[PDB]
Formats: structure tokens, sequence, C-alpha cells
């Protein structure tokens, strides 16, 4: 659903917690004004995992919907003495961000949020490595997602889920062996994944599985003014109790109560949303999120 | 963090105003949207427009374009231009940023459409009646009259040393000659009056100051 | 088009508490992230607090903290604002008001009209009137000012006139002040030529009508 990509699940706020001059456009996103921090995902071309999800959470929505904790650092500061707590991190990422941008952020190793900031007139380097002075008019108002990712909410335990890799012995910050043998580097987007007591999980394989239904969060509803997003909780199901009143497609006929002639607005099924699940070494999990990330891999030979 | 305007500014009509906000040095005008407002007595404030930008800007319902929006970096500084000075636009004007969660106003500026011309003003300050003194109360009052633009600062002195509790000053009215006056109180104890040497009121006007003395000991 | 309408003007003694109300028409509350600015008389403007609905958090500044209230009837459309132990420094005109740059479609109000809250704990007294006499420091040049000085009354207004109305030339009578005491006081002044100052009558008529109280003051030189 094309401009129903902007009629974002839960609060849709795409905003970082420094910088909140964007927010009568990105909290929350929706049918009009534009986000620098959401706009980013929906370029054809880009983000690939994120468009084949995109009615599930961004990074900045899961953090502001509680999925997502914020770093114990919420940013780091490029040009300090270390800018250490994202520093080391950041280096075995090799990323590429877009000009006028003065923060980037990031799902860490320990399935936080972190971010890399910079002064406010400088432009983060093609590499996001190192802070760059403004050769733009002006800076964007937002932060850059590094990675291409799509998150949910999940009460399923993964504390007992760890990176499995063939032949792996370092992948990013995460040193799996002791490997004494001369060995492989090498760029590599891996897909990872974050679950509720976890750290992140990367994975030889991305083996996802979602089961649709007709719960509340499956549905788009809207109304005409010229697109105005609509809150489903409003709708009074067959046989039920509603604020407002309501009509919508097949799908939604089929639980909530149609009235096709009084409508305030209509609601479609978001196909493609639903509940997501991926394997982890033999086993279905529910993540919290689920994404790639080109980082060094060091595999022995 | 305070926003600094000046108190007062003034420009001929058909000219152009302009007023800056002033943000201070650990915040740079480049991060934020710059509020705008116009304020006229006896009605709420008027957004006027906001500036974050040649490509992040936005006008307000019924604003014309004489008014428009800018950033210098290099003074860390909103500034409001309006072209075309005309006479309604004589109002207070504020600016203001949302860097966190509260709304951060500057000081106000007074502009004055400059009607015609820039008269200065005329200080009177009366001691304590005998009367007032009778009935164990004291007040001094500083009667400022006849100045154009109608912007004053008044500072009051109690044996050169300045004196802030006990002052009250009206906010200059328009006289029926269409000058400027304003009125200024010092509440005293009889005892404070007749224990100093002297009491001043100092006004200040377009940068220049006159000032007056009165002493109880005649 | 959104229509905002603040309720009437307050008079409440120190210590007590205040409640302000801004009635939304046009729109729905729900939809509207409504804040409070004040503005005390002469003086500049100050944020108090607002209310976030994207977030459902409340925010106030610290300045306020522990005495601002907001709450909300969403049924009537209709924002409040409760602040407490209020002191002689919270007279002021407070404002319900709007983000101009999120809800840039509405065409009406941003601002409401304002709501005057004076604090004081005065009860119709009536004003005491003391000449301002010119010696010969009034002077500069055959100018000379002279006046009457209306003090401690309340509540609002006295009118005051020379000669019984028959002197206009020359008279300003200024706005009223609100002193700590929470007592109002206003100064009434003519500027007249020295020279007819043995020559000239010069007599202030102070009214305060809701203590009904008219007094009439000579203002001669001084010896």
């Amino acid at each position: 659903e094309d401009p129903h990509l902007r009629n974002r699940p839960g609060k849709g706020h795409n905003y970082i917690d420094g910088m909140t001059q964007e927010d009568a456009t990105c909290k929350p996103v929706t049918y009009a004004g534009a986000c620098s921090s959401f706009d980013v995902l929906l370029e054809k071309g880009k983000f690939p995992l994120f468009q084949s999800y995109a009615h599930h959470r961004t990074l900045l929505e899961a953090v502001h919907d509680t999925i997502i904790a914020k770093a114990d650092p919420p940013s780091c500061d490029l040009q300090s003495a270390h800018g250490n707590p994202c520093m080391k991190e950041k280096l075995v990422m090799k990323t590429h961000c877009p000009n006028d941008y003065q923060s980037a952020h990031y799902l860490n190793n320990d399935g936080k949020m972190a971010s890399v900031k910079c002064p406010p007139k400088y432009e983060l380097t093609e590499d996001c490595n190192f802070c760059r002075q403004m050769t733009g008019a002006s800076l964007k108002k937002g932060s850059y997602p590094l990675q291409d990712l799509f998150c949910q909410s999940s009460e399923d335990d993964g504390s007992k889920l760890k990176t499995k890799m063939k032949g792996v012995c370092e992948v990013g910050v995460q040193a799996l062996k002791k490997c004494d043998g001369q060995l492989s580097t090498a760029h590599e987007v891996v897909p990872f994944a974050v679950f509720k007591n976890s750290k992140k999980v990367y994975l030889d394989k991305l083996d996802l599985k979602t089961e649709e239904n007709l719960l509340p969060d499956s549905f788009v509803c809207f109304e005409h003014k010229e697109l105005k997003s609509f809150d489903i909780s409003q709708c009074p199901k067959i046989g039920g109790h509603g604020s407002k009143k309501c009509t919508g497609d097949a799908a939604f006929c089929s639980a909530y109560e149609c009235t096709a002639q009084y409508a305030n607005a209509y609601c479609s099924h978001a196909n493609g949303s639903g509940i997501v699940q991926i394997q982890v070494s033999g086993v279905w999990k529910k993540p919290l999120c689920v994404g790639y990330e080109r980082v060094v891999v060091k595999r022995e030979l | 963090p305070v926003l600094t305007q000046p108190p007062s500014s003034s420009a001929s009509p058909g000219e152009s105003a302009r007023l800056t906000c002033t943000l201070p040095s650990d915040i740079s005008v480049s991060s934020y949207n710059i509020y705008w407002y116009q304020q006229k007595p006896g009605s709420p404030p008027r957004f006027l427009l906001y500036y974050y930008s040649d490509s992040d800007k936005g006008q307000g319902s019924g604003v014309p374009s004489r008014f428009s929006g800018s950033k210098d970096a290099s003074d860390n500084t909103g500034i409001l231009l309006i072209s075309g000075l005309q006479s309604e636009d004589e109002a207070d004007y504020y600016c203001m940023i949302w860097p966190s969660n509260a709304w951060v106003f500057g000081g106000g500026t007074k502009l004055t459409v400059l009607g015609q011309p820039k008269a200065a003003p005329s200080v009177t300050l009366f001691p304590p009646s005998s009367e007032e003194l009778q009935a164990n109360k004291a007040t001094l009052v500083c009667l400022i009259s006849d100045f154009y633009p109608g912007a004053v600062t008044v500072a009051w002195k109690a044996d050169s040393s300045p004196v802030k509790a006990g002052v009250e000053t009206t906010t200059p009215s328009k006289q029926s000659n269409n000058k400027y006056a304003a009125s200024s109180y010092l509440s005293l104890t009889p005892e404070q009056w007749k224990s100093h040497r002297s009491y001043s009121c100092q006004v200040t006007h377009e940068g220049s100051t006159v000032e007056k003395t009165v002493a109880p000991t005649e | 088009q959104v229509q905002l309408v603040q309720s009437g003007a307050e008079v409440k003694k120190p210590g007590a508490s205040v409640k302000v109300s801004c009635k939304v028409s046009g729109y729905t509350l729900t939809e509207l992230s409504m804040h409070w600015v004040r503005q005390a008389p002469g003086k500049g403007l100050e944020w108090m607090g607002g209310f976030d609905r994207e977030d459902g958090e409340t925010i106030y500044a610290q300045k306020f903290q522990g005495r601002v209230t907001m709450t909300e009837d969403t049924s009537t459309d209709t924002a409040y604002m409760e602040l407490s132990s209020l002191r002689s420094e919270d007279t002021a005109v407070y404002y319900c008001a709007i983000d101009p740059i999120r809800y840039n479609w509405n065409y009406g109000d941003y601002w409401g009209q304002g709501t005057l809250v004076t604090v004081s704990s005065a009860s119709t007294k009536g004003p005491s009137v003391f000449p301002l006499a010119p010696s010969s420091k009034s002077t500069s040049g055959g100018t000379a000012a002279l006046g009457c000085l209306v003090k401690d009354y309340f509540p609002e207004p006295v009118t005051v006139s020379w000669n019984s109305g028959a002197l206009t030339s020359g008279v300003h009578t200024f706005p009223a002040v609100l002193q700590s005491s929470g007592l109002y006081s206003l100064s009434s002044v003519v500027t007249v030529p020295s020279s007819s100052l043995g020559t000239q009558t010069y007599i202030c008529n102070v009214n305060h009508k809701p203590s009904n109280t008219k007094v009439d003051k000579k203002v001669e030189p001084k010896s």
C-alpha cells in the first residue's frame, strides 16, 4: 500500500531524543509532511528488508514505543577525546551516510539504540566515522538509520540465544572462537536479530515467516478531508461498541460492523503486517528486531 | 537559555526594520526553528512566521510577505526583517525557540514606526508631601513626559546605590499632544526617606540618561 | 478553523489557587497539544507548561513546578490550568496557546484572548489623595509640573478631573500600578505656566465609586 506506508504502527514517532525541531512532521509520521529520519527508508533501491516489512516499526519507532531501550550514553560525540562508547563498535561497521546529517542511529551489540552525533553545524562524513563541516545550506533536523531493519513487540525470551556461525571467528565486535590459523577478513552483509533478553545475534541465514491476522494492529484506517490517519479503536466490532462509525474492506467488515453510507473513515487490511518469527539454530522465535548490516567478519580458512 | 532582544527599535515609514534575536554562546541559531510574534496592546500575540532555513520556513495566516525571517550565524542571531514599514506595524515583537520541553521567549522589542520626530523626555521628581508623611507613609513620584519614541528605562538610586525594592513603573502612554509620558513610584518608610542624603530617579531614552534628585533637607 | 475562548478576569487572595479555562470550538480538543503562557502587565511572555498529546505527558517549567496543574474535560472540549500558592508576583494575563507550526492548517485562533488574574487581599478600599506640589524644581523656562497622588485604593477604577473638568489642556492621568500591598495607585498631573502658580487655582477631583469616595485636593505651591 503506497501512501499508507506513512500510516505507521504504534505511535509512529521517528525522531531522536535530542532533535525535536521536526516534531511537527515526525511526531508522528503520517500522510502529510516530510521527515528526514523516515523518508530515507522508502527510497526505492535502499533498505530492501524494511521495504518488504514496511508496516512494521522502524528503530526510532521501536524506541519510543518502549520496545527497544536507549544506550547508557544515548549519543556518542565524535569530536571529543574518544567518542569511545560507539567508536570501537562503529569502526567495524561499513556504513554510508548522506550529506547534511548531524546524527545517525544504529542497533547496539547490546540490543539497544546507540547514536553517533556531531556539533550543530557539522555533517557526518560519507562513512559516518567523522564530523565534517557543513557544505550544505542547512542541516537536516533528524537522524539517519545506519541499518536496514524492522522491529516488533515480543514477550518471547531469548536469553538462551547466541550467535552461531559456521567457521566464523569474529563478526563485528563479537568473538566466537579462538582462531590461531591465519584468517580470511571481509566486509559481509550479515543478518541479525534482537530478542527480549539477548544481545545481538548474527546468523548465517535469514529465515522469516509471517502469520497474518485480523487484529487491530493489522489495519490501516484513514479519512479524506488530503489523507488523514484514523485510529481503529473508535470502530465498533460486529456486535460491539463504537465512539465513531467506520467501513472497510472485506477483511475489516468480517470482524467489525460496516456501514457503507455513514462512515467516518475506511479501514484496509495492511497486507504484510502480522507477527514475524525467525529461526535461530533450528528453533522459531519471536524477535524484537530483524535487520542487516555490513560488518567485518573473520572466518577461518 | 536567555534570548536577548533590544528593548526598542525605530524606523521611518517605507523603510525596512531589522529586529534581532541573539542566542547564548552554548547553543547555535542553525539548530532551531525561530518563531516570531507580533503583539499589540489589549490583544494576544499573533504568529508572524517561523524560519529555520531557506527551505524550511513558513508564513503565518494573513501575514503579508513584507515580514520575512533569516539567520546570521556569525552573530548567533535570529532576524525578523520587515520591508516597506507601515504604521500598523508599530507593536511589540517576540522571538521564540523550542529546543526542549519549554517555550523560550525573548525579552520583546517595541518597534516604533517613526511618525515624526524624536522628543527628549522631561523629568520631574516629587518628594513625599507633608500630608503623606503625616500618615506615616512616603512615596517618591518620578514624572516623565513629552518624549518620543515611547520607550523609557527607569532606574532608582538611594545615595548613589541602585534600588529595586518598592518600585512601580507604568508603561509609556500617549499624551493628548501625541508624545509619551510615564510615571514611576518608589515607596519608602518615612524613616528611609529622611535617613538618606538624597534619592535619584534616572530615565534613559534613546541611549541618553536624564537624572533628577531630591533630598528631605528642604 | 480553531476558536479558543478563555474564562473571565479573576481576583484571588494570596496563597489561594486560580483556575483558568480554555474552551475549544471548531476542533476536537483531544487532537490538540495545549500550552499555557502568561504575561505580567507591561512585561514579557513566560511559558508555564503544556501537554504533549502524542506523548500523553504533561510538562511544566521549574519556576512553577509544584504550583501549576493542567487538566481537561474532553466532553466539553475545555482545558483547565490551575496555579496554586498564589503570590503578588503572579498577577498576569494567562493565555492558552497552540503550536503554530504543527497546526499550520488552522486559520482561526492560535492563542486565547487572555485571562487577567489579580492577586490581592484588599476589599473595596477608598483612596488617599496627596498633592504633588511644584516649588521651583518642577520649572524649566516657564513650564511647571504639579499633580495629585491617588494611592492605595481597590478595586479599579478611579477617575480624576481638574477644576471639575474645566481644565483639560496639559492634563495627563496615568494608568494605575498594583503594588505589593495589593492596592492600586496612580497619579494625575498637569503641566502649567510657572507664572500662573500664584495667579491660578488647581484642584484635582478624585472619584472612587466602588467605595463611594469623592475627594477634592487643592494643589498649591510649597513654602
